């Protein structure tokens, strides 16, 4: 009984960890919709600087 | 006149590289023309460099 419950807890834990990882990824600011273009030209935008 | 003259001589040295600068009549008019030309070339060279780098990126 102890081995069986142990397996169920592990499966739930692995699923829980994977979900947290995905949520963290989806909350990345660069992925989030059309923030109003930045008013300042990004240092990485070489064309606008030129 | 002494500053414009220096700019012209430096510019001519840059353009003619390792070749001895040819002797020319240094008068007020020849210096003005050379000076306008030097300013124009410098401004265009800058513009062309920026365009060339951008085209590489594109």
């Amino acid at each position: 009984v102890y081995r069986e419950l142990g397996s169920i807890v592990q499966e739930l834990k692995e699923s829980g960890d994977k979900l947290e990882e995905r949520l963290t990824m989806l909350s990345d600011v660069n992925l989030l919709s059309a923030s109003k273009p930045r008013s300042n030209i990004d240092s990485k935008d070489l064309t606008s600087h030129r | 006149m002494d500053e414009k003259s220096t700019k012209i001589i430096m510019w001519l040295k840059k353009m003619f590289g390792d070749k001895p600068l040819p002797p020319y009549e240094v008068n007020t008019r020849t210096m003005e023309i050379l000076y306008q030309l030097a300013e124009w070339n410098e401004a265009r060279d800058k513009d062309l460099s920026l365009v060339t780098e951008d085209l590489k990126l594109k």
